[PDB]
């Protein structure tokens, strides 16, 4: 299928390595990516209303753009304290094609940072307000944080 | 509005030659030439102006605001048009659309040059150089005279405008008033009260025009204890004070052309 | 009959076009109509509209013989026509096609990594595909 | 709904270009560099077309553009026109005319030399030194470049034939 042309061409992502800057891509990708994503939203569950207010959780956004794009929603999938949240797989679509062994970790953040700062929402909760990090701790299960931007 | 244009019009049909009572119907507009006043046009802004703060909505009512300082233009009354774009245009650039922002910037230029707040003439004439690149860069240079004449004080050029009593009301002007983008940055601070910073400040103009090459100022400041592209020597920090004190300079303040950029540009640090 | 064309950012214009069913608005309405929509999106954002559904607004503004629809984009993206009428000849239903494709070019352009999000929209290419757009509703 | 799953290379190939802009100035160096990236995923995509197709290998040149028009369907689903054949038909020129590699970019790349298509030169290139064909490849024409149609033009030069074993 239309997968290792994105497979390869990523791993070229990874192979310049270049000693100047952590993010071989800039979060540019990111917000032309999910925007074509977008145009696959052109419906959405959400109210017509202009004088109520309802949200798209990112997390509902995030697992159909994932069966879209990574092809295994959330297996944790946490809501903490705060208004953000974690994230936790024990698979990662790019990760499977390693072995669980934790040789390079630094890699597999650079292939999620796809879903970091993303062109955001003003409502919590609202599809697309999105400030990421990836903190893996182990090599298929990665795991990453959200952190508000604002507050 | 229309209103008083349609007045403007009955003056021009006037201004023609002027029997079934037409010169009553000009009676009419003699009547009609009373209410020329347009004061109540004014407070029916003001009445919308308040109508919609009411919800609390700026930008609307501040547009209202531009409305009436436009209107006092019309009527000639320089005063308190100045005064509601003296509130807009920080207002404006705060909205970062330069468009409208310099169109109302010319009408402030007229506003002050009639009133002679030449002080705040000059604030927005030079955050207008300052990106004033979607207007003509002849004006640019006629305007950057101007600032060299106001700050000797000298009568400013757009006497093409100007008439003599306004003139000498901002020659009255100044004795009283007491005081493009670059950039500040940091090699070095938080020392070992043995290190020496120096001029990490680019002075870049973005200007086309230059502004006259002259001097150059630094102020000291006091944290814990008291202690195209043109670069020319400074030798900002020799001194050899304590340590651990960032000393980031509330305004720049170097005398480049003139005193400066007034108008609230300056960067923190590194 | 005039449509201006228009997306909009966060607070700036990026892409404003003002044209007729002829040819260019020759009226010199270019500021006036540029202050009338800042105004309307400013005080809509404040309301409510924005909000996660691809919003529709007509006639959520009502000019002189001008009757503006705002859209929202979840990417806090909007966009503006006008109607040189208080009363013309013409749809809704294409008024949504029309700002479907709009969000269409405008996301093409997106491909565009050149140009950065928040800037004017400097090609010919693709502002002549917009004036096409136009040419489809005038 | 949700029919094309690739519009993000057009893109992600966008953020690469200028990327590579941003770090050295050069038109050239985005074309070089970005060439022998592609050389390499040409190198590792020829494995996989031929471990589908089943091949038995470009021993001719009308079967060579055969398969390469085959993988270009495949993966990039679009149709090479197989056109503007040479007297001696070692050479043969490919007709796109829609760029697969992207989508609308745009026409100015708001200066020149700025090739688009070094991927597309490893594309094509890269499986031939895979397939063991020492052969060159160069752009005739590019649509973007303010033109209609995109054509292509590889020549063929060694048989590359394996030494020593």
């Amino acid at each position: 299928s239309e997968e290792i042309l994105f497979d390869c061409l990523h791993a070229e992502i990874v192979n310049y390595c270049l000693d100047s800057n952590k993010e071989h891509d800039l979060a540019t990708l990111e917000y032309i990516g999910f925007t074509t994503g977008y145009r696959l939203i052109e419906r959405l569950t959400r109210e017509v209303s202009r004088f109520k207010d309802e949200l798209e959780t990112m997390k509902f956004i995030c697992t159909d753009f994932w069966m879209l794009i990574y092809k295994k929603q959330v297996d944790n999938l946490r809501t903490n304290n705060h208004g953000m949240y974690v994230v936790q797989d024990k698979a990662f679509r790019f990760l499977t094609r390693i072995s669980p062994g934790t040789k390079q970790l630094e890699h597999a953040p650079k292939f999620v940072a796809f879903t970091c700062g993303l062109v955001r929402g003003a409502l919590s909760n609202l599809g697309i307000n999105s400030t990421v990090t990836a903190e893996v701790q182990s090599i298929p299960a990665c795991k990453f944080h959200i952190e508000v931007n604002r507050n | 509005m229309k209103r008083r244009d349609a007045a403007m019009e009955a003056y021009a049909a006037m201004q023609a030659s002027s029997v079934a009572e037409q010169q009553a119907n000009m009676q009419l507009c003699d009547q009609e030439r009373s209410y020329n006043h347009s004061a109540a046009i004014i407070a029916l802004l003001s009445q919308a102006m308040a109508q919609f703060k009411i919800y609390k909505c700026l930008r609307f009512r501040k547009k209202l605001a531009i409305d009436m300082a436009e209107e006092y233009l019309k009527s000639g009354d320089h005063a308190k048009a100045l005064t509601l774009y003296s509130l807009m245009l920080p207002d404006y650039r705060q909205e970062k659309w330069t468009t409208i922002f310099t169109d109302v910037l010319l009408k402030t230029l007229r506003c002050a040059l009639l009133s002679g707040s030449v002080a705040d003439y000059i604030a927005c004439s030079v955050e207008a150089l300052s990106l004033r690149h979607q207007s003509d860069q002849s004006e640019r240079i006629l305007i950057l005279e101007n600032l060299w004449q106001v700050f000797q004080g000298v009568p400013p050029m757009p006497k093409t405008q100007l008439t003599p009593e306004a003139q000498a009301l901002w020659t009255s002007a100044l004795a009283n008033v007491k005081s493009v983008e670059m950039c500040a940055t940091f090699e070095r601070v938080q020392l070992s009260n043995d290190d020496l910073l120096q001029l990490q400040l680019i002075v870049r103009v973005l200007t086309d025009i230059p502004l006259r090459i002259r001097s150059f100022h630094v102020i000291l400041a006091d944290a814990g204890n008291p202690q195209s592209y043109y670069q020319l020597f400074c030798s900002t920090e020799a001194q050899q004070f304590h340590e651990n004190t960032q000393l980031r300079i509330v305004r720049l303040e170097a005398h480049m052309g003139t005193d400066q950029v007034a108008a609230l540009l300056t960067c923190s640090s590194n | 009959m005039a449509f201006c064309i228009a997306v909009i950012g966060k607070d700036n214009a990026p892409l404003y076009l003002t044209t007729s069913d002829m040819e260019q608005e020759l009226e010199l309405q270019y500021h006036v109509n540029a202050a009338l929509d800042v105004v309307e999106e400013k005080c809509l954002i404040g309301k409510g509209a924005p909000e996660s559904k691809e919003l529709y607004l007509g006639l959520l503004y009502s000019t002189e013989n001008h009757k503006i629809y705002g859209f929202v984009t979840n990417t806090r993206v909007k966009f503006i026509v006008v109607i040189d009428s208080s009363n013309v000849a013409l749809r809704e239903n294409e008024v949504r096609a029309i700002f479907r494709n709009l969000h269409l070019l405008y996301t093409d352009a997106i491909c565009n990594p050149f140009y950065i999000p928040g800037e004017s929209l400097t090609s010919k290419k693709f502002d002549r595909a917009v004036q096409k757009l136009m040419s489809g509703t005038a | 709904a949700k029919k094309v799953n690739s519009e993000f290379l057009t893109l992600t190939y966008g953020a690469l270009v200028t990327q590579m802009l941003r770090d050295f100035e050069n038109a050239e160096d985005v074309n070089k560099q970005l060439e022998r990236i592609g050389y390499n995923m040409g190198m590792r995509l020829i494995e996989d077309f031929l471990a589908r197709t089943s091949a038995p290998r470009c021993l001719e040149m009308r079967e060579t553009a055969d398969r390469i028009q085959q993988a270009f369907r495949i993966y990039l689903n679009i149709q090479p026109t197989i056109s503007n054949w040479s007297p001696a038909s070692d050479e043969f020129s490919l007709v796109f005319d829609s760029n697969p590699l992207t989508e609308f970019v745009e026409l100015p790349p708001d200066l020149t030399n700025l090739r688009y298509s070094a991927i597309l030169s490893g594309c094509i290139r890269g499986a031939l030194e895979m397939v063991q064909l020492e052969v060159q490849c160069w752009f005739v024409q590019d649509q973007l470049k303010g033109d209609n149609v995109t054509e292509l033009r590889v020549k063929f030069v060694r048989r590359l034939e394996e030494v020593i074993p």
